[PDB]
């Protein structure tokens, strides 16, 4: 949404619900606060700047001419807390407050279009579709495959809760809960099937079948095909 | 691993890659039957060059074109684009966009099947009509619920068999 | 060069015709009619012969192509099926073969077997069509036989709706 | 008789190619005109993909269904319906050499 | 690159 | 709508299940003969060019009119697979 | 009856030849009727003249030189009518004269060769290609002219743009980025602004300081002095530029490329582009484009006045220098002329180019016929314009406006190389320019949306393609007739008002009063009014100025009102709008509906077949009548006389009338009386009731015709017999074969009736050994040729009307190659109204008829004359057309008073001349009531209760004085019908017109049982004799997955379309009570899984228990 | 709940051949008993436009 023209800042209707079922860069971003502490500001002529501190740290944010900011010198800013004005990106909000306030954002700041419109669709729905945006998590201490790897978030309960309540051998397995955009949450998943279907096949194939896969058919698409 | 390289290639069904009688005289077939014959003149041209003797530029000349003929079958147009003569400078369809074709992004590009016991036609409010029910025109319900009223027409004297109660509506 | 394979003499036949055609066209700014191709060619040809070639000649047409608005339309789709019995038949040959098969028990298998085997099993002669027995009994079952068989099929009226 | 429950999909070993082949395609001839038959041995050819007319063999010397699976001596013919033709498939071996596309050109290339 | 121009670079 | 919909609906534990009864219940209503009802007697299922649905118009009408009953019964596992097909071609006749 | 037409505007002048687009776009295109000694020489001359002239001098031997003298066809091989009785492509033959010279003595000169049969133009405007009438549609885009244009990425300068067409000829543009280059483009890769004017001549010094001393950027000119040192060192210089490796030396040769005769155009010298020059940038061009070859040193007005403007448009206000590129003058409309002269032009370039090749092959001197033409190119390139041209379409003759329309309704998409699907938003959206040039409503619904558009009233292409349209010259606060035809551009420099200006004659009446600058509505005062509009008429396109009161509707239903009427059938009984607008009359004059008569005289014969009349002048002739013809769609064409025996004519009366004209006006449809009311649910969203009455009368309905056709084949088994002999079962149905093998006129044929037999063979020598037995058996009636009768399709035919038997081929028409015979079989059938069938007023208000209602109980007025359709009123809030609630209301008073209107588009009826009209109809309606005996009703008062109690009656008054008021106000008494007792409220009602639309080949209510499938995709496929199965897509898959529907979605995935021995075990299962067997595999799959084996993947099903299972039943095991 | 007006929408109809595909198709997907949307909780068998306007005078 938008176009490149003095200060557009949103982005409305359906091209937004687009910006938010798959994870994308708000034109207008707004910096979250990677740490929730006290507001500090300064008065320099080019950029402006908002300092978040505790009684531990402090972090700098640059807030460019356009930002609009929200806060003021003087009170507490919660982790990934809106710091700018506007749209937020999943990823740094999840990375900041966590899977649990991306998740939140998401499902109310969709709902936040179709509520403008007219239309009164229960929560429930969104919360299906996003949650499966996040059904994957990204690997930092490996025991049976290699440590950068994709995978499903589930199938790591499974391996670890097997390898930590048997003896572990040694393998306590770190993750790192993922967000992507429903798009290319089903672009990669389990059954190459539905994969195939989707745009990519030529390459979906390829790989489904180097490895062997064995598609377990659960699921409608890939079981109606058959 | 070491399967990646292709050294017999399989063919299609025939079926598959008909071969018809259209109208008049035209015959139409199967884009991938124009392929096939390129890879296979080329392999035989191949072999007939080894025996006869090798000038070897004349050999790697066609394993060349041997080694692109072997990919138009399987998938044309991810290099070069095979055509088979003036007329259509179409793309001969081929294996690899057929199996796309079928589900890749397009509107449903060629994505849906066809019922058997179907019909449309234009609607009409039913007023009196209860939510339970819908007006449906007797003609239409005549060759949807056709087999079902064959046998009903043999369980009463209507008429006396099948193929009798098909030609009487004929 | 083409799909169909042609021998060499109704290549340098066909191109005969269409170089014929090019310097007949010369002539009239009419596509000539296949009256002026057979003469213009020479001794044996007649528009029998230049219709047939002109059939041959033309290539085949690609079961694949842009139908319709060109949008997604392809050409297979629009094209029956013509060995495979739609539902219409296999109901069809059911029915026949049930009831063609409690005709050829009822009746006495030395010449309605003779003449079921010798046209229905495999291709098949008269006098060859009987075991032992000659023409004599074959006429004599055969004909008697068929027409009991077809005078009865006229009281209980199963057959008489031309099954095909 | 039991019900399918895992789809898999696998590269293709040459052996297994011809596993799955029946007879080589060694001409380029569909059919000739004159019979509308399949000609040499070629992309048809009732032998390799299978029988083209119904029930019945090529050049006739077997007819019909009760022998249903014994193949005729001078012209190759098992049969079925023109389905099984439909299914069958043929290989061709090449020369020398040539790779799938599908593997050597997609943006990580699998060989690469 | 386009299979004609190298071949004829080949053997002319 | 369709008799005693809600009543059916509040026999089964699930939605689904009241629609595979029904549906296997007209199968064999049909198949092992179509008297295997359960209530013939002073009133059942009825059609009127005559009335005779007596006979076979809708399988599945009945099963679900049976089923509004407490004859029936519908188990994850009632009676083993194959024997139940062998005593109830044994006791319901025209097939 | 009479006709009153409201508030005049002064109409100051006539609407133009309506046609005129395609028919005289053809007649500048080629010049046949005037030999080349007339000058209008663009076109077919031009495009000749353009390709004659075959220079080749030397590889070997030549100097060859091709001249062109003059082009002359005409003797038409056929005529129209024969054309389209046997399948033929009427054209006109072209010979033109030639004569090639020699480098030795003699020069010879073969006169003809006939090369390209090019069609011809029908009266109309409509071709004739091959059996249908055709029609070529019109375009846009980017004229030719040197424009500049702002830099989106970087926010900094703007750059210049030199656009030549024809493609082959380069595409210039000319940017600065200084941090030390310059930027000008031919076919992409920049050099040197400077380089190029160095070449030329103009030396750093005289440039920069005449040209960029007001311009700083100048310094970027002068930079690289190293190369600007050395003049004609740098034309070498650029040469090495682009790259090859090419020879240093080639004295003027690419120089000229970019110079006189190819690449820039010959487009006529003058106005062609010198005209996107002079005002836009850089004032003089003679010679055409860029161009010079007289001393080898080259001259260049062109190129540095675009750096000139880049320059000055940089650099502050010469003028405002930003091309807002969807400005007509700048937009293009491509006229049906220069479609085929272009194609004529690319098939002239294609016969050049072989021609070349054949100086060189002839032996020697005698080469001028066959050596140098060949008539294959022209051909199938002309050919092919007009038959697989995206352009030209079936001419859409549902009803005469329509073809009208069709006539002339620009596209965007064609060519390709002006506007392709992907880009369309800017170009989609109604521009402040396409005023009086392209109506802003006559765009189609859906995807292909502002895109495909036909033109306004009086918008007329000036010579090269700028819609521009008329305007009056107001001198000072006086207006004037003297109309000026001003193209898109001109049209800006004026302040221009619109006609709704009160006026006296000539004189201007308020000081504040509306008119329109440069696209931006301007209050201006009577002395700034420079010129006003023609007419409000201009504004819009004929299809739409037939609608009543556009003024009150809204421009997004009023649409769906102009493409309401593309779709109108005609009705046996034809009527014209109770209300009309006023081109209903000049539609179907420039439409070639109606027949009118040449001069004046008296009639002589009238019959129903012929007109012969007999002019003052002493001479007669007889004009035949399009009795029943078949329209390319399907709707009739009848010329009907309306004049009689013994008759005075008028020059220009009609003497016939059209297939939809009731008296010389357009008619489409018929005016009922319709009350506005809610009925039960009969027409509940849009739903329409209609009185039986309707019916009793023939009122809506329209006769309708379609051609069967069958051939007689030749097969390799037996040619196909066409005979009255239809092999197996009975002579009852011979009866209407009257004719041994064809069926009788007049003739009954229903569905499933032998219009045609024919007779081919089966299975070889012996068909089926098990049924040859049966044949012995039962009764030997051997007769091995198989029924392929062309039989009557479901879904219905009528009469035969008219048959056809063209035999192998003896007439002048070409049968196809293996085609032993054709027959083709004309039916007509008449369509009644019924429930099915859907009208719509001119509105917008669509809709469907739900119930047709017994005249017995619908509402019913005072006096006993009933309403005869019912419309909802919902319907009309939400969608915004009061205009039809107005057209009611003029309408009662039409009824009462027996006449009929006309209500202009803007200056029309005026509410208070409508109250008025109502008012007099008070007087026929209840004044009559008075003379006749009675009063006022116990209902009648009843309903003034819930009246005065709702507000419609001034409390008080007396009934007969209230229910004038009510009345005034549209609405009357009306009584149920079903009960008798008033309908509590007054409702409106009156002369609403309505027509009825075109039922698609869709209507068909398609119902398929089991029937034939796909040869390769066996899925059902509709035939012949069965109808065809529908599709069942992805989002109608989620519907079922949705629900609980497990069965019945696989019933549709596998029963139902692919299961093969599924779906037969399922006929048979359902044959006899059983239940249908579950499920096989779907050769949806299996072709998959194999199409997949195809590839080098290996794709195998499992178990429980990793291990293979299987698809293909056994038919892949090679045991 | 289709969006269907009467201006010529057409609609498609199919039918259910098992007696498993009919005892789904109008246990669970028989038109009067899915009142209520699955979008939200609140009827889509709501009195359209007449219906309304007549209730309501
Ligand atoms: C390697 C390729 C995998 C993709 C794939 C399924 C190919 C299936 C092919 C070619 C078919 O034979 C085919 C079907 O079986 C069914 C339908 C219509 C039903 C569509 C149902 C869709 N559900 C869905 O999208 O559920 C979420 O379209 C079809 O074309
Ligand atoms: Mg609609
Ligand atoms: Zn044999």
């Amino acid at each position: 949404t938008g176009g490149v023209a003095g200060a557009a800042d949103i982005t409305q209707g359906l091209p937004r619900v687009i910006e938010l079922f798959e994870a994308r860069r708000p034109k207008a971003k707004a910096v979250i606060s990677e740490i929730d502490g006290v507001v500090r500001i300064e008065e320099t002529e080019e950029k402006l700047s908002v300092f978040v501190e505790s009684e531990g740290f402090s972090k700098e944010y640059k807030l460019p001419k356009e930002a609009r900011l929200l806060v003021k010198d003087g009170d507490y800013v919660e982790a990934g807390q809106p710091l700018t004005r506007g749209a937020i990106d999943p990823h740094q909000l999840l990375e900041a407050k966590g899977p649990e306030a991306v998740e939140r954002y998401l499902v109310e700041e969709i709902q936040k279009v179709y509520r403008a419109q007219g239309v009164k669709l229960h929560d429930k729905h969104i919360e299906i579709v996003v949650r499966q945006m996040m059904k994957y998590v990204e690997v930092t201490d490996p025991g049976d495959s290699r440590l950068l790897e994709g995978q499903v978030l589930e199938k790591w309960d499974v391996e670890a809760l097997n390898e930590r309540l048997i003896a572990e051998g040694k393998t306590p397995v770190a993750w790192k809960p993922l967000l992507m955009g429903v798009t290319k949450s089903a672009l990669s998943t389990k059954s190459w099937l539905s994969a195939a279907s989707f745009q990519n096949t030529t390459h979906v194939l390829t790989e489904a079948a180097i490895a062997g896969k064995k598609d377990e058919l659960i699921g409608l698409k890939e079981n109606v095909i058959l | 691993p070491e399967w990646m390289i292709l050294e017999a290639v399989p063919v299609l069904p025939p079926d598959l890659r008909p071969m018809v009688q259209v109208d008049g005289g035209r015959f139409a077939t199967s884009d991938l039957n124009d392929l096939y014959r390129r890879l296979i003149n080329r392999n035989n041209r191949l072999k007939k060059l080894l025996a006869q003797g090798a000038p070897e530029i004349i050999i790697r000349n066609e394993k060349r074109m041997l080694q692109e003929a072997v990919d138009a079958l399987l998938d044309n147009g991810r290099r070069g684009a095979p055509v088979t003569n003036p007329g259509s400078d179409r793309p001969l369809r081929s294996l690899t966009d057929i199996l796309s074709g079928k589900q890749g992004r397009f509107r449903q590009n060629l994505l849906g099947k066809r019922v058997d016991y179907s019909g449309r036609s234009v609607i009409v409010v039913g007023p009196q009509l209860k939510l339970h029910q819908c007006g449906l025109p007797k003609r239409m319900a005549l060759e949807l619920f056709k087999p079902f009223l064959l046998k009903k027409m043999e369980e009463k004297g209507i008429a006396p068999n099948v193929k009798a109660a098909r030609r009487m509506l004929e | 060069a083409r799909t169909i394979r042609i021998p060499v003499h109704m290549v340098e036949t066909i191109n005969k015709l269409s170089r014929t055609a090019r310097q007949l066209q010369q002539e009239l700014g009419r596509e000539p009619t296949y009256e002026e191709i057979a003469e213009a060619m020479g001794p044996g040809w007649d528009a029998k012969r230049v219709e047939e070639t002109l059939k041959i000649a033309q290539e085949p047409v690609s079961l694949e192509t842009p139908i319709g608005d060109e949008k997604d339309s392809f050409y297979g789709d629009f094209i029956p099926d013509e060995h495979l019995p739609s539902p219409v038949d296999a109901a069809t040959q059911s029915l026949l073969s049930e009831e063609l098969e409690k005709a050829l028990s009822k009746l006495s298998e030395r010449e309605a077997m003779v003449l079921k085997l010798r046209k229905g099993l495999i291709d098949g002669e008269e006098v060859g069509a009987f075991f032992g027995v000659t023409r004599e009994r074959i006429r004599q079952i055969e004909n008697k036989a068929l027409r009991k068989l077809k005078y009865h099929e006229s009281r209980t009226r199963k057959l008489r709706d031309f099954l095909d | 008789k039991k019900e399918v429950r895992k789809v898999r999909i696998a590269l293709a070993s040459p052996e297994k190619i011809r596993s799955w082949s029946y007879g080589e395609v060694e001409k380029p001839e569909t059919i000739n005109y004159r019979t509308l038959k399949p000609e040499r041995d070629g992309l048809f050819d009732e032998r390799i993909f299978g029988p083209i007319k119904d029930y019945e063999c090529a050049c006739g010397k077997y007819k019909r269904q009760r022998f249903e699976g014994k193949v005729c001596e001078r012209c190759g013919v098992e049969v079925t319906k023109s389905i099984v033709r439909r299914y069958r498939m043929g290989h061709i071996e090449l020369a020398t050499p040539a790779a799938h596309i599908w593997f050597v050109k997609d943006v990580p290339s699998k060989i690469g | 690159k386009i299979s004609t121009s190298d071949p004829v670079r080949q053997y002319l | 709508a369709e008799p005693g919909i809600d009543k059916l609906f509040g026999m089964v534990d699930s939605k689904y299940r009241l629609t595979v009864v029904v549906a296997k219940r007209a199968q064999q209503l049909l198949r092992h003969g179509f008297k295997n009802t359960v209530l013939e007697p002073e009133e059942r299922p009825k059609m009127q060019t005559l009335e005779g649905l007596f006979d076979d118009p809708n399988a599945v009408t009945w099963a679900m009119k049976e089923l509004l009953t407490g004859r029936l019964v519908f188990g994850e596992n009632l009676v083993p697979e194959d024997r139940l097909q062998k005593e109830m071609e044994r006791l319901y006749p025209v097939e | 009856m009479e006709i009153k037409r409201f508030g005049r505007i002064r109409e100051v002048i006539p609407l133009p030849p309506l046609t005129e687009i395609q028919v005289e776009s053809y007649r500048r295109a080629l010049q046949a009727d005037v030999p080349p000694e007339k000058r209008e020489n663009v076109g077919i001359q031009a495009a000749f003249r353009e390709t004659f002239p075959i220079e080749e001098e030397d590889k070997g031997k030549g100097g060859l030189v091709l001249d062109f003298l003059e082009y002359r066809l005409g003797e038409p091989p056929f005529p129209q009518d024969e054309c389209r009785e046997k399948d033929l492509t009427y054209q006109a033959p072209l010979y033109a004269r030639l004569q090639l010279i020699h480098k030795d003595t003699g020069l010879i000169k073969e006169d003809e060769v006939f090369l390209g049969h090019i069609p011809l133009m029908t009266e109309d405007g409509s071709f004739i290609i091959n059996g249908a009438d055709r029609v070529i549609v019109s375009q846009i885009h980017r004229s030719p002219g040197v424009y500049f244009t702002p830099d989106p990425a970087r926010p900094g300068r703007y750059i210049a743009s030199i656009i030549p067409l024809p493609k082959r000829g380069p595409w210039i543009d000319l940017e600065v980025e200084p941090n030390g280059v310059v930027s000008m483009k031919v076919n992409k890769r920049k050099f040197p602004l400077v380089l190029l004017l160095r070449v030329l001549g103009y030396d750093q010094e005289t440039l920069a300081r005449e040209l960029g001393a007001y311009g700083e950027l100048v310094q970027g000119l002068m930079d690289e002095s190293v190369f600007a040192m050395r003049p004609e060192e740098a034309l070498i210089r650029l040469f090495t530029l682009l790259r090859p490796g090419d020879p240093p030396k080639r004295d003027k040769a690419v120089a000229y490329v970019y110079g006189l005769i190819a690449d820039p155009r010959r487009y006529d010298l003058g106005e062609a582009g010198r005209y996107k020059a002079e005002e836009k940038l850089g004032i003089r061009l003679s010679g055409r484009t860029l161009a010079r070859f007289e001393d080898g040193e080259f001259k260049d007005e062109v190129f540095l006045p675009t750096l000139r403007y880049l320059f000055a448009l940089t650099a502050g206000v010469p003028g405002h220098e930003v091309d807002d590129i969807d400005h007509l003058g700048n937009r293009r409309i491509r006229t049906v002329g220069e479609l085929m002269t272009d194609q004529f032009r690319v098939g002239l370039a294609r016969l050049a180019r072989g021609v070349r090749e054949r100086m060189l092959m002839g032996s020697e001197d005698s080469l001028t016929p066959a050596k140098l033409v060949n008539s294959r190119p022209l051909e199938a390139a002309i050919r092919e314009f007009f038959s697989r041209s995206q352009l030209s379409q079936f001419k859409d003759e549902t009803n005469p406006l329509s073809s009208l329309r069709h006539k002339r309704r620009i596209s965007a998409l064609g060519p390709g190389g002006l506007t392709r699907e992907r880009a369309g938003f800017d170009v989609r959206d109604v521009h402040r320019t396409h005023y009086g040039r392209i109506c802003p409503v006559e765009t189609p619904e859906g995807a292909n949306i502002g895109l495909i558009t036909s033109l306004a009233a009086y918008a007329r292409v000036d010579e090269l393609g700028f819609i521009r349209t008329p305007y009056r010259r107001v001198v000072g606060g006086v207006v004037t007739d003297e109309v000026v035809y001003m193209t898109a551009t001109e049209e800006d420099r004026y302040t221009i008002a619109q006609a709704n200006t009160p006026l006296e004659g000539n004189r201007i009446a308020a000081e504040r009063v509306v008119a329109r600058r440069k696209g931006e509505p301007v209050i201006v005062s009577p002395e700034e009014v420079e010129f006003m509009d023609v007419s409000p008429k201009q504004v819009f396109s004929v299809n739409t100025n037939l609608i009543p009161f556009l003024e009150h509707d809204d421009a997004n239903r009023a649409l769906m009102g102009s493409n309401m009427q593309t779709q109108a059938v005609p009705l046996i009984r034809a009527q014209a709008p109770v209300v009309m607008t006023g081109l209903e009359e000049r539609v179907v004059r420039d439409s070639l509906a109606a027949l009118y008569a040449e001069e004046d005289g008296e009639v002589a014969k009238v019959d129903g077949n012929r007109i012969v009349v007999r002019y003052e002048d002493g001479r007669l002739v007889e004009y035949p009548l399009r009795r029943f013809y078949r329209s390319n769609q399907g709707t009739a064409l009848d010329q009907r006389p309306r004049v009689v025996v013994g008759q005075r004519v008028r020059k220009g009366d009609l003497l016939a009338d059209g297939p939809a004209s009731e008296n010389g006006f357009l008619a489409l449809g018929q005016n009922v009386l319709v009350a506005i009311m809610p009925f039960d649910g009969y027409n509940f969203e849009d739903a329409i009731v209609i009185s039986e009455e309707l019916l009793k009368r023939d009122f809506y309905t329209s006769i309708h015709i379609e051609r069967y056709e069958i051939e007689a084949r030749d097969t390799k088994l037996g040619p196909e017999r066409i005979t009255r002999d239809i092999p197996h079962l009975s002579e009852a149905a011979l009866r209407d074969l009257d004719e041994e093998g064809v069926v009788r006129i007049g003739a009954e044929v229903k569905p499933g009736d032998i219009l045609v037999g024919r007779t081919s063979f089966k299975g070889e020598s012996e068909p089926t050994p098990e049924e040859r037995l049966l044949r012995s058996i039962f009764g030997e009636k051997a007769r091995d040729v198989k029924d392929t009768s062309l039989r009557v399709p479901p879904g219905e035919g009528g009469i035969v009307v008219r048959t056809v038997r063209l035999r192998r081929g003896d007439p002048g028409v070409e049968l196809k190659p293996g085609v032993r015979e054709v027959v083709r079989v004309y039916v007509a059938q008449k369509r009644k109204l019924q429930v099915g069938d859907k009208l719509a007023n001119r509105h917008g208000n669509k809709g469907v008829v739900a119930k047709i209602l017994p005249v017995e109980d619908m509402p019913h007025l005072p006096d006993g004359t009933p309403v005869d359709v019912i419309l909802n009123p919902l319907g009309v809030p939400s969608r915004m057309n009061l205009g039809q609630i107005l057209e009611t209301h003029l309408g009662l008073a039409g009824y009462f008073l027996g006449q009929r209107y006309i209500s202009p588009i803007f200056d029309g009826a005026k509410e208070p001349e409508i109250k008025e009209l109502l008012a007099q109809a008070f007087e026929v309606y209840f004044g009559k009531r008075k003379g006749e005996g009675f009063g006022v009703d116990k209902r009648e008062v009843e309903v003034l209760r819930r009246a005065e109690k709702l507000g419609l009656v001034t409390p008080g008054k007396t009934p007969e004085e209230q229910l004038k008021e009510l009345f005034l106000q549209g609405k009357v008494v009306l009584y149920d019908g079903r009960t008798g007792e008033p309908i509590e409220g007054p409702i409106v009602v009156g002369q609403m017109f309505i027509m009825k639309l075109y039922h698609m080949v869709e209507d068909k209510m398609h119902a398929r049982s089991t029937g034939p499938y796909s040869l390769i995709t066996q899925q059902p496929l509709g035939g012949k004799a069965q109808f065809g199965g529908q599709r069942f897509g992805e989002m109608e898959v989620w519907a079922l997955e949705a629900y609980g529907a497990a069965h019945t979605l696989q019933e549709m995935l596998t029963l139902k379309s692919d299961d093969i021995e599924g779906r037969n075990a399922a006929y048979e299962a359902i044959i006899k009570g059983e239940d249908v067997p579950e499920p096989s595999v779907p050769e949806s799959f299996r072709v998959l899984v194999k199409e997949l084996q195809a590839l080098a993947l290996d794709v195998q099903t499992l178990d429980e228990k990793d291990n293979p299972v299987d698809i293909f039943e056994g038919l892949a095991s090679k045991r | 709940a289709f969006n269907a007006d009467f201006d010529g929408d057409q609609m498609a109809v199919h039918v259910p051949l098992s007696s498993f595909a009919q005892a789904e198709a109008r246990i669970q997907m028989l038109s009067a008993h899915n009142l209520l949307s699955p979008a939200s909780g609140e009827p889509l068998a709501k009195p359209s436009r007449d219906i309304i306007l007549g209730l309501y005078y």
